[PDB]
């Protein structure tokens, strides 16, 4: 298990996770306040 | 000493021989000499200063000849100063020029002297030459009556900010009614 | 050491320990690792703290009085602007600057005393008044001319109590001005209001009800 | 106004381009049904583009001759015109993340590299420790600006490596 | 122990007896520290002191305005004394409280700074200093014998009398009437009159 979750933490591997998770907040952001052209607060 | 401020209080030191004192100062604003030597001439200026106002806002009143917050009222909104009921030919420029060189000068002068000649000068200061003989009683009278002055022209001020009258209308008015005419009266010092 | 933490069953940062007012081992950003900065931001946290209690203290004891009957004011985020329409209102702009130009010199003075705390006791420094603005040897605690009626002053133990005392005050004033600015720009009533209108139906009346804090568009 | 531009709530172009993308809209969905799944995209189409064009034209944006917004990018002048939220707001939250990740992997990599073994520190990432730097990272402005009053934020010249001239 | 057989005397309660009523009550340990302890024993006694003028003054004055023995001035409630009309305005009443006032409580807060310091008067006349909550206004010389049985009497009854303030205050704002006419309205049946009926108290019940 400790091997598992090592290779895991590889480069590739987080890398691959956080830019898919970046890239998944990203679309929802959109998909719920879609077309935010200007930050109006 | 001659008296305590706060009877069961513990009066500082350094205020144990001065004259007219009461070991009063809570905020031990006269720990240092050079402070305490300040005040002490401070304190003694302004209770002349303020007994010599008291005095004149006093005998402007009581001759009829007007208030003291309005005496330099006619000197703005066109001219002509009045003094003892006569008329004096001089504009505020004029005025403030020659009242500021002359206290110029005699601040100056007296600011320049010695530390003690700067509160209690001798000598030409004192026509009748009264200063010898135990000046200490002296001091102590003139001092308490200085802050009764003091005192008094913080009341004018106040009670003419708060009511609008002058002193003799006001002392006046709370004889008239002294449990319906006073400052608890009026919306302005005691709110609730 | 032992003494209670923010956080049950979790050790206290090294860079905090025990000594300051306030100090419960709450740190999990370890802002204050640096000592320079542990000491500035324990002034920044006096200043905001006693700043909010004074605003918290105006906004509250007025409001309920005005809404007792006694001593009517406006609400505090109209007062500004009441005060502005009225007769010998003085500009805006030229107020702003006044109190700003006040606290230039005092706040100056304070920073000047942050950096050494017997700074402003410099002999000859004012007339004669530099004599009283020796602190207590820790910035942010002046003695002298403030504090004058000596409270806290019996014993070093006395002045600690006050001390805590002080900054959890501070700190609920804090933490209750902004919830009255986030109350406000929520809902356009005040704290009272909200208070009461929770209260009636604490089920149906709350951030959660609002339409601004969870957004529209969610749901 | 401020550089010779129309508001978007009262520029004719900007009317008239949500008229026309609203037409196509519409005449794409007249090949459909009523119900179908095609005529319920092609509606749900029409109806975001009719509120983006109502958000734009109630946010105040700025339209020009073309009839597209146009954004202000100066202090000052998007202040004093109500666009701050056009540059302004957007520069200030942007940097606020760069800072935020660039201080984290800053941290993190000068966490790791006291280890006895960095490089695979570099290759194998620390999830519990990149978390909580990452987490940490947040007060980075704070964090920052005490380094650099403190002076620990910087490297010496004399201890940097450098070429022969 | 004394308030519970089956508690413990929190510690710093334990080896004060020369407390007047100490029977071991502080759950909440707020008397701990001892100037903390110090300066809660002053609040009590000048509370229950306090508590006791007041309850006394309303319960005779309520006595009177139901009886028939004071003027027009007592026929009137406690708490609408405000429409009562005196010699001075409400403002100049309230003023010269607070002047008085101001005078007395200075006085005493300097002897709690310095007990035996403040305990002469302008003019020279003393007298002998007995503790500090006790300054020795004793003109009819009653602390001479069993003074910790009179101050046991004066804690009970102070408490008693704060109790009674608070449940006065508590009445007035859930039953109509004067203390006296609640009273004689529970004791009319007095199994219906009880704040579990006044609709006020339980809330839960009938809104
Ligand atoms: C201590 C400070 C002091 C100051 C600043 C003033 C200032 C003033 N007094 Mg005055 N007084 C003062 C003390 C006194 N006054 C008076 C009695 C009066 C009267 C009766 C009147 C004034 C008036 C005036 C005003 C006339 C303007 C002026 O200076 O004309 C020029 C004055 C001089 C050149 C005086 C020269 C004196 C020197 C020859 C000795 C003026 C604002 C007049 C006023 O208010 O009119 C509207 C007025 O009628 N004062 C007395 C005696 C009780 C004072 C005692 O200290
Ligand atoms: C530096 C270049 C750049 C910049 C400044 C922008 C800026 C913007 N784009 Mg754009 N885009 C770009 C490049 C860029 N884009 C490129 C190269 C492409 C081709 C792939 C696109 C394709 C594209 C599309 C298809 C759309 C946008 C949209 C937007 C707007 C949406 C803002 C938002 O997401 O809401 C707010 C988001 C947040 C508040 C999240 C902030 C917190 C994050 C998670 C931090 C990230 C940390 C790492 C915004 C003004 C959308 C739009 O509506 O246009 C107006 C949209 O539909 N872009
Ligand atoms: C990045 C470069 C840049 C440029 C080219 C400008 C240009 C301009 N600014 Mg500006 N500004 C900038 C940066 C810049 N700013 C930054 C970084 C800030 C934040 C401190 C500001 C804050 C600012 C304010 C508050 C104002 C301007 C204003 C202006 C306009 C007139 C002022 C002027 O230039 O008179 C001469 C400049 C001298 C130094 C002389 C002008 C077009 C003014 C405006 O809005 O126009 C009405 C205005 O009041 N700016
Ligand atoms: C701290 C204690 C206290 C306080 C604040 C008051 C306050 C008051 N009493 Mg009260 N009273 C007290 C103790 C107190 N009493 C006690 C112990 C008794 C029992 C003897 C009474 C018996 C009593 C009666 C019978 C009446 C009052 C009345 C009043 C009211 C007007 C009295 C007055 O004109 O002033 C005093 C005037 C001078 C000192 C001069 C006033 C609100 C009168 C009232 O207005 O009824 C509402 C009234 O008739 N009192
Ligand atoms: C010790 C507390 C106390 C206090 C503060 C007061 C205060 C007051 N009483 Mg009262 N009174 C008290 C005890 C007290 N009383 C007791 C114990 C009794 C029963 C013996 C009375 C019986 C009594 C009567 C019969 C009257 C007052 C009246 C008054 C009011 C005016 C008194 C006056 O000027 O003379 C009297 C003024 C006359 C015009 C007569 C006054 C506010 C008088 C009043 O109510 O004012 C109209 C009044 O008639 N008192
Ligand atoms: C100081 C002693 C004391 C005494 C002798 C009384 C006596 C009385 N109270 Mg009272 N009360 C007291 C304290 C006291 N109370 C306190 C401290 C409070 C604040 C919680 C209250 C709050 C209160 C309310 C809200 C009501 C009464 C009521 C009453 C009357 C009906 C009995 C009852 O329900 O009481 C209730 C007793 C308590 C709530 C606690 C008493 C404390 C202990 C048990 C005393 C021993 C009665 C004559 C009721 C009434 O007005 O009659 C119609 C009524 O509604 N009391
Ligand atoms: C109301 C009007 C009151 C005006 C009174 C002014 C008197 C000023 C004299 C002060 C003085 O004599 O001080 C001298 C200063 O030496 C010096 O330097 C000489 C200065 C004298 C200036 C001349 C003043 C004339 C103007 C008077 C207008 C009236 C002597 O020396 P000292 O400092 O020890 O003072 C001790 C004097 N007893
Ligand atoms: C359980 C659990 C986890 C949870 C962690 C959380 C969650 C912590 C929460 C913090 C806060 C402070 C939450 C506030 C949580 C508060 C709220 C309110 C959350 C969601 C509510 C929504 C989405 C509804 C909105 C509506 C809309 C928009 C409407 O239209 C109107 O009708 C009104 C209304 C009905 C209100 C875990 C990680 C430990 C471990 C596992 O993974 C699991
Ligand atoms: C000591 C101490 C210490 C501690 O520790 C702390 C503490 C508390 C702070 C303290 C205290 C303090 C105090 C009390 C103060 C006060 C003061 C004053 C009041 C002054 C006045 C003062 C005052 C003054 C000078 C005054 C003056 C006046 C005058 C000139 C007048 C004039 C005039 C006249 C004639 C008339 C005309 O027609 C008008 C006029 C023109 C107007
Ligand atoms: C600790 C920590 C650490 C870790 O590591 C991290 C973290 C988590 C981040 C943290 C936390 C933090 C926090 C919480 C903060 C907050 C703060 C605040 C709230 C402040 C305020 C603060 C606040 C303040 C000052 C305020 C003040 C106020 C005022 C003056 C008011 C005023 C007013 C008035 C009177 C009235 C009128 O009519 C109006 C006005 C004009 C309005
Ligand atoms: C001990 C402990 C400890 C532990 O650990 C915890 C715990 C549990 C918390 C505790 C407990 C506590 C408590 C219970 C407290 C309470 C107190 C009170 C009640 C006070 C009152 C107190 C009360 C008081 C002062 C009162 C006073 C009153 C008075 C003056 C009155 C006056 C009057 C009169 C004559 C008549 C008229 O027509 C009206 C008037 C003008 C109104
Ligand atoms: C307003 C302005 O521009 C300058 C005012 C100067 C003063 C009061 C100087 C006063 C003295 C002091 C305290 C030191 C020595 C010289 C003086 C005249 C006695």
């Amino acid at each position: 298990m400790k091997d598992f979750t090592t290779y895991l933490s590889t480069a590739p591997v987080l890398t691959l996770l956080s830019v898919t998770v970046v890239a998944g907040l990203l679309i929802e952001i959109n998909r719920f306040f879609p077309d935010a052209l200007i930050a109006a607060f | 000493k001659a008296g305590n401020w706060l009877p069961g209080s513990e009066t500082p030191a350094y205020l144990e021989n001065l004259p007219a004192s009461y070991g009063f100062d809570p905020l031990g604003l006269a720990a240092e000499p050079a402070s305490l030597a300040r005040f002490r001439e401070s304190e003694v200026f302004h209770g002349r200063w303020a007994m010599l106002g008291a005095a004149g806002v006093l005998g402007v009143e009581v001759l009829g000849y007007g208030n003291w917050y309005d005496a330099p009222l006619p000197l703005v909104q066109g001219g002509q100063a009045t003094y003892f009921g006569a008329s004096v030919p001089f504009d505020l420029g004029t005025l403030a020029a020659i009242e500021f060189a002359a206290m110029a000068g005699a601040e100056s002068f007296r600011g320049a002297a010695e530390p003690e000649k700067r509160v209690y000068p001798g000598g030409a200061f004192d026509p009748m030459g009264m200063s010898k003989g135990n000046s200490k009683e002296l001091k102590t009278k003139e001092i308490k009556n200085g802050r009764l002055a003091m005192l008094a022209c913080l009341g004018f001020a106040a009670q003419h900010a708060a009511t609008g009258a002058s002193p003799l209308e006001a002392l006046a008015s709370h004889l008239a009614n002294p449990m319906a005419v006073n400052f608890a009266t009026n919306g302005v010092s005691l709110p609730l | 050491a032992t003494r209670p933490l923010w956080q049950p069953g979790v050790e206290a940062p090294k860079h905090l320990d025990g000594t300051m007012p306030g100090d419960f081992g709450f740190d999990p950003l370890n802002l204050g690792v640096n000592k320079e900065a542990l000491n500035w931001y324990r002034n920044a946290e006096l200043q905001n703290g006693r700043w909010a209690m004074l605003g918290v203290a105006g906004i509250v004891i007025p409001a309920e009085l005005t809404r007792v009957g006694v001593l009517n004011v406006p609400e505090w985020a109209e007062a500004g602007k009441v005060y502005a329409e009225s007769e010998n209102a003085i500009p805006f702009a030229s107020l702003l600057m006044v109190q700003l130009f006040l606290f230039n010199f005092v706040e100056i003075k304070r920073w000047e005393d942050i950096k050494k705390p017997g700074s402003q006791a410099e002999p000859g420094s004012f007339l004669g008044f530099e004599s009283g603005f020796k602190g207590t040897g820790i910035s942010g605690y002046p003695g002298g001319a403030f504090n004058p009626f000596g409270l806290g002053n019996s014993s070093k133990e006395a002045m600690d109590d006050l001390k805590w005392r002080e900054i959890r005050n501070g700190r609920l004033a804090m933490v209750a001005f902004l919830g009255f600015l986030s109350q406000h720009a929520a809902t356009g009533k005040g704290p009272l209001d909200n208070l009461a209108d929770h209260l009636a139906d604490p089920w149906g009346a709350n951030f959660c009800s609002n339409g601004v804090s969870i957004p529209s568009a969610l749901g | 106004d401020v550089a010779g531009l129309t508001p978007c709530s009262e520029s004719k172009a900007f009317a008239k381009r949500k008229k026309n993308e609203v037409k196509a809209l519409n005449k794409r969905l007249k090949n459909y049904e009523a119900d179908s799944a095609p005529a319920l995209a092609l509606k749900a189409t029409i109806a975001r583009t009719e509120a983006r064009f109502d958000k734009y034209a109630k946010q105040g944006l700025l339209c020009g001759t073309d009839g597209l917004p146009h954004l202000i990018a100066d202090p000052g002048l998007a202040l004093r015109y109500g666009h701050a939220g056009d540059v302004f707001i957007p520069t200030i939250g942007f940097i606020y993340f760069a800072g935020w990740l660039g201080y984290a992997g800053s941290k993190y990599l000068q966490a790791v590299a006291a280890t006895a073994k960095p490089i695979e520190k570099e290759i194998i990432i620390d999830v519990p420790l990149a978390w909580k730097l990452l987490w940490e990272g947040f007060g980075w402005p704070l964090r920052a600006f005490a380094e650099y009053k403190n002076g620990s934020l910087m490297e010496d010249d004399a201890k940097i490596t450098v070429s022969p001239r | 122990a004394g308030w519970d057989l089956s508690a413990e005397v929190p510690a710093h309660l334990a080896g004060r007896k020369d407390l007047a009523g100490n029977y071991g009550f502080d759950p909440l340990n707020l008397g701990k520290n001892p100037e903390a302890l110090k300066w809660y024993q002053q609040a009590e006694l000048q509370n229950g002191r306090w508590a006791m003028l007041g309850v006394a003054g309303i319960l005779v004055q309520e006595l009177l305005h139901s009886t028939g023995l004071g003027g027009k001035a007592a026929d009137v409630y406690w708490f609408d004394a405000g429409n009562n009309t005196f010699w001075a305005p409400k403002e100049t009443l309230i003023a010269i409280s607070f002047l008085m006032f101001n005078w007395a409580e200075l006085n005493r807060m300097q002897d709690y700074i310095k007990p035996g310091s403040n305990v002469t008067d302008p003019f020279g006349n003393k007298i002998k200093y007995v503790e500090l909550g006790y300054p020795g206004f004793d003109p009819l010389s009653f602390s001479k014998n069993n003074f910790d049985e009179w101050k046991l009497k004066e804690i009970k009854n102070a408490r008693l009398a704060m109790l009674a303030f608070l449940g006065i205050v508590a009445q007035h704002n859930a039953q109509p009437g004067s203390p006296l006419e609640q009273l004689g309205a529970h004791l009319a049946n007095p199994w219906k009159n009880h704040f579990i009926n006044n609709g006020v108290s339980p809330f839960l019940t009938d809104n």
